[PDB]
């Protein structure tokens, strides 16, 4: 029998098998409340510490998610992970179980003839659009097991209960988080307890995710020694995505469609405080293309400037930072239009863009067509198309991610970039397609050494679970010393601004420097110069 | 004095603390305290400097025979100091430095806690701190006197030197006593 | 004793004898009269036909070349092949016999158990500015012999002399294009009598040369039967050299400077008509950076309309057309400032373009400069001279020699281009420099094969005479044939407009495609469209 | 009728003369000529194309009795005309043509020379020439009757063709004489 004391009471996980002959066991402690319920008056009110129990409490099963709704197709197709869409069946049968009072975090134990002392702590922050999703789908056991270290899925207050501002004192929004601070702060307390080491926490996180990692690191909120390093996959928070900078508008949008459009925030506030969390939960606000509706926002506390200005500025403190993306990230943005020949025709090309620039900007249409076009083949279909996904994928995926690795190490922290180039072959993406987002998870979460799962339904070769171990031994190392390489033919070389080494992986791992070098400048360099007239 | 003192001799020295590169702390805030005693009108006793490029720095000194700190983590320069009292006679003396962002805090002895904050618009961050001199021989004022129980959020540098620590370096006219 | 009679009188060639054992002889016909001289009343005037003799005319050496000055470096520098401006001396030597009665050609024909039949001929129009020069430079024995061709070096009216124009009817210029043209009559009536094909007339020629070839098929006064094929070296009738269009503005300031400024067209022709040949040939009048004072000039009869129109129009006859450009034409531009570490000052290379954009277009600026920094580099001084260099190499060549073979091409004639990446290395030119504007010429005459020669000193290597026979072989095989291939591991393929196959001649030959597709792009289709708003 | 002459029945025929590719020659002058005899008021009786995209071509027809011809170089069609005499009346007729850039000509048997000189800014050449044909069926108005010495920029199609031309390809109604 499992049971751990904590400064709030004792609790009993379950432990669980792996699917693999290699894999030790893990003892789980699912549900968790590291947080008092954000309900009632609690609601849009930063996060309180939990209440202590005096019985053992049963840890057993995942709790209830926050309040979401993803079945009717309201959610951004491009936003999301492949694997989240290509399967919303599987997905449900996760977030069925809703509750206003979801502040809870799972833990995943190890259980030892290797290491012997504490082991270093990985809290996976979850993401997609800051709408939905609950760290119960990413089960970090084979991770946990094959790395040696703790896993902690979180969860935190999504949607509008849990990012909606009013623009002024009525709702300072970045509730979800505070709440994510909240589970920092419980763990770098309680988490000693499970054999965990406090002082080696890495926080990680994909896409909307992989976004709080870094604004996390913006906040001042996120005191010295709070957490030590941070992995962000195919997630920044310089995305046209990451942030809300018109949250009155789509605040009161809100409130109009649940009757509350007053004309004073506070009131608009308790207006909102009232209805059941279902029915606000249930609107349909709509936000620009490429934007967000609800999410983090620029409060002036928790996140004290723009992002962008903050990072040039060196304002956050020194971690050690491993992040990276994806080859073809915006797979969602062009298999809109890719006919039955696996083409794209120059008229959906020529409009994609027009498009796109319409959105993002508000002549640079011109000179984007023109970097884009493979003038060595300037009408096959095929390729019309490759680059067409690349410029989705360079603009709002690699170039962020460059920036944020460029500055970070700028200032001092120890950075390692990585590209990833492989994927699972299933059914459901296309055979042209490659690495979408998200497509890395899976190997991060070791999915491959325990075969296919409802989550993940791809048939794994051999190399997948080859190449899965290859992953979470360099996410598990970095999360052991902060070096990809230690302890456990390449070695992954820091990534620093003047030669930008990043590890290129696939089924051949090896460093290459300066991803994507020349459309990467033409985003961070040349289009700002331009648009600078 | 308190526990490990050292005192500079005339040629001055100096007592540099070098951080392991992937260790150059960033800090929001700062907690620094020495105890010093000098017969000097000028000179500087400790000073922390971010990796070259970076410009954030911090420094302890005594100008005119009054301690004070200046700093800067981004915006200006930003100094505090304690122009009543005197400290150059000679005596032992205690001085505490706090920073948070722009603003900042001194105490010398027992005399009131001077506060200085900062005017517009300030940055926070004291970014990849590389190097802690004592001595103020580099920044061109020696200084001549004894140190004791120096603590830098956290360091207490002085023992440090004491034990042979790996980082540190002495050189110059310093002895421990 | 070499005798041949013609339509005009006889006349004996001197025989010579090549510096190699392979190489047979050759009868030169050196000084032989195409036309009446342009003297007195004829200056200014359509060449008229030579009168004819009755004894035996001695054509054994140079006649005097046409009024020219070169010594005082007044001679654009860039325009001018690399091999005349690094040996001014030599050149001088050639040039330093001049006459207003200039207009003569020089016929090489070969002596034979390998081909029967008249042989092919092959008219090279020499040119540098269109202010100097000689065929007497170019002696094509060597040519002429390896490959059982016959060969002629033609001399025309340069200078104010060949192009004056008043913009009106008092002086219609493009008199040195009508004497080649002269020529050319004189070609396809009496090279019968040496034995030529006037069947198989190909004129060539490199640089300002080039341009006149090109020139020559827009041009009406060019019918059908004259000549059948082309080859356009480094060299087009698009470049901003190729023509005058301000023939009246340069004309009045040779007026001005000679006391002639009258305010009547006429009386101006008839005062320069006047004055001593070598005082309108000393003035100094000088043109706008990277354009001609003195030229070609779109009169509305010879030169019928815009060269770049006509082209668009397919307002040409149907030749068999070969062109190309080299690595690195524009040597001289950069080379003017390249530091003693061989890199380029990233203040001069942003200065070299803000200029460079001032003279040829009068914010593309930025646009040009982002299109031409390795950004996976972008600090590398070296680099940053190669693509320094390109910028003009691009622009002024390359650019303009794929407009024109990609319409010759849509317009029915059968094209072949080329990419010549291989130059002798002497020590005049740069270590770090590349094949410049005209490094092909001694290999297309070639000099190899005979050793070095006081024109052409480099140290010939067995690859130089190597090559030499390669692309000799190449060059006569299509003034045979109109096919590069034909007669005599690589098959030079057609150049299309949909594949736009080249030879990418060097030390391994081989046939690439799309040469540059890139900036070839930049500045046919993107620059265009942005000066477009 | 002069020497080769063809007849074109009901259903009517055609004859094609295919330049092969890299000779598809291109003019800034033409002459044309051919000797016919008809019984209709609609058909053409010649055409030369340019290679498919440029849109360059001639042609000769019978518009209402009256032979003519229509042409194109690369700005708008000129047309020249009969339209004095009359040449459906089944009897022999000789027509000449002739160009020179948009400047062109027309003679029928021995009526005076006829002068086209086209509008404003006129394009010159022909370019790529690839296909002349003769029956006027391809663009939809058959011919019937004899055609005699062809004779088109120095080739006499008509007898090449008798002559199994490895490039003039005979289908249709048509018959040699
Ligand atoms: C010094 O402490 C902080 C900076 O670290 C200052 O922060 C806020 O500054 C605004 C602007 O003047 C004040 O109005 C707020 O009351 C401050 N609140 C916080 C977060 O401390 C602070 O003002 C400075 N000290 C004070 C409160 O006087
Ligand atoms: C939950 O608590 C009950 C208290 O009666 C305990 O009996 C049980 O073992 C715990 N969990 C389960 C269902 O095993
Ligand atoms: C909501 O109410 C405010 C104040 O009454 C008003 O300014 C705003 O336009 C309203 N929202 C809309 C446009 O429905
Ligand atoms: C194996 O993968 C394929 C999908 O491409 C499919 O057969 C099925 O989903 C998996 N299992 C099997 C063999 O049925
Ligand atoms: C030139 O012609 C003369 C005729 O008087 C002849 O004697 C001589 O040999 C010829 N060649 C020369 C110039 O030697
Ligand atoms: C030549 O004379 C004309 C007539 O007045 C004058 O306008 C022109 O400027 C003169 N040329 C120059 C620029 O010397
Ligand atoms: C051979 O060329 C080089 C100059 O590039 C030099 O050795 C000399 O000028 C030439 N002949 C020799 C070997 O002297
Ligand atoms: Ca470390
Ligand atoms: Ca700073």
């Amino acid at each position: 029998d499992p049971l751990v004391t904590t400064n709030f009471g004792k609790i009993r996980g379950i432990k669980k098998e792996l699917n693999n002959e290699i894999l030790g066991p893990v003892i789980q402690f699912l549900g968790v409340p590291y947080a008092a319920p954000p309900t009632g008056e609690h609601r849009f009110q930063p996060p309180e510490p939990p209440s202590p129990w005096s019985d053992i409490r049963n840890a057993t099963q995942f709790a209830p998610v926050c309040p979401q709704n993803i079945i009717d197709g309201r959610l951004p197709e491009v936003m999301l992970p492949v694997w989240f869409t290509n399967n919303l069946d599987v997905v449900s049968s996760y977030v069925q179980d809703q509750s206003e009072d979801c502040l809870y975090l799972n833990i995943y134990v190890p259980t030892i003839r290797d290491s012997g002392g504490p082991k270093p702590v990985m809290v996976y922050i979850h993401g997609g659009s800051y709408m939905e999703g609950t760290g119960n789908l990413y089960d970090g056991s084979v991770l946990a097991s094959y790395g040696n270290v703790i896993v902690i899925t979180v969860n935190y207050r999504l949607g509008v209960l849990g990012f909606l501002s009013t623009g002024d004192q009525a709702a300072k929004g970045n509730y979800g988080l505070l709440d994510l601070i909240q589970a920092l702060r419980w763990t770098s307390e309680n988490i000693g307890f499970f054999g965990g080491d406090p002082l080696r926490i890495t926080v990680f996180g994909s896409g909307a995710g992989g976004s709080c990692v870094n604004l996390l690191t913006l906040s001042h909120y996120s005191e010295k020694g709070l957490f030590q390093r941070a992995i962000a996959q195919s997630g920044t928070a310089l995305s046209s995505w990451a942030v809300s900078f018109q949250p009155a508008k789509y605040a009161r949008i809100l409130a109009t469609k649940v009757g509350c459009n007053v004309s004073d925030t506070v009131e608009l506030v308790e207006c909102l405080q009232k209805k059941p969390y279902k029915e606000l939960v249930d609107q349909d606000v709509q936000p620009a293309r490429y934007h967000i509706a609800f999410g983090p926002v620029i409060d002036g506390d928790v996140i004290p400037d723009d992002p962008q200005i903050l990072m040039e500025q060196g304002e956050f403190l020194n971690y050690d930072i491993m992040l990276g993306v994806n080859q073809g990230e915006g797979l969602k943005f062009v298999e809109n239009i890719v006919d039955s020949d696996d083409g794209v025709s120059a008229s959906d090309f020529d409009f994609a863009v027009s498009n796109f620039v319409d959105n993002l900007y508000g002549v640079l249409r011109e000179t984007i067509k023109f970097m884009y076009t493979d003038w060595a083949d300037r009408h096959n279909p095929e390729t019309r198309r490759k680059t067409l996904l690349a410029l989705f994928t360079d603009h709002q995926w690699v170039a962020p991610a460059v920036a944020t690795a460029d500055l970070h190490s700028n200032f001092g922290s120890p950075t390692y970039f990585y590209a990833f180039y492989h994927h699972c072959q299933t059914d459901q993406v296309p055979a042209w397609a490659d690495a979408a987002h998200g497509d890395e998870v899976p190997y991060v979460l070791g999915i491959p050494m325990i075969g296919p799962t409802e989550l993940f339904p791809c048939n794994f070769s051999k190399n997948d679970v080859m190449l899965s171990a290859v992953v979470m031994t360099y996410w598990t190392n970095f999360a052991k010393t902060g070096d990809p390489n230690q302890p456990v033919e390449v070695a992954w070389t820091r990534y620093s601004q003047k030669d930008q080494l990043y590890l290129h992986i696939g089924l051949k791992p090896r460093v290459k420097e300066h991803y994507r070098a020349n459309k990467v400048n033409l985003w961070l360099e040349l289009v700002p110069h331009l648009h600078n007239l | 004095h308190a526990g490990t003192t050292y005192i500079f001799s005339k040629g001055g020295g100096q007592i540099t603390y070098k951080w392991p590169p992937n260790d150059r702390p960033s800090t929001r805030a700062d907690r620094l305290a020495i105890g010093f005693s000098t017969v000097q009108k000028e000179a500087v006793l400790v000073r922390v400097d971010s990796s070259s490029g970076l410009g954030d720095y911090l420094e302890l000194h005594i100008h005119q025979g009054k301690i004070g700190v200046k700093f800067n983590v981004g915006t200006d320069d930003i100094a505090i100091e304690e122009s009543n009292a005197i400290i150059n006679d000679g005596k032992y003396h205690v001085v505490r430095f706090t920073r948070s962002g722009g603003n900042a805090t001194l105490q010398v002895d027992s005399w009131p806690v001077i506060e200085r904050y900062p005017a517009g618009r300030q940055l926070t961050i004291f970014n990849s701190q590389a190097t802690i001199i004592i001595g103020g021989k580099e920044q061109g004022q020696p200084f001549q006197g004894q140190l004791s129980g120096l603590y830098y959020n956290g360091l207490k540098v002085l023992n440090m030197a004491a034990e042979n620590d790996a980082n540190i370096a002495i050189v110059g006219n310093v002895r421990l006593v």
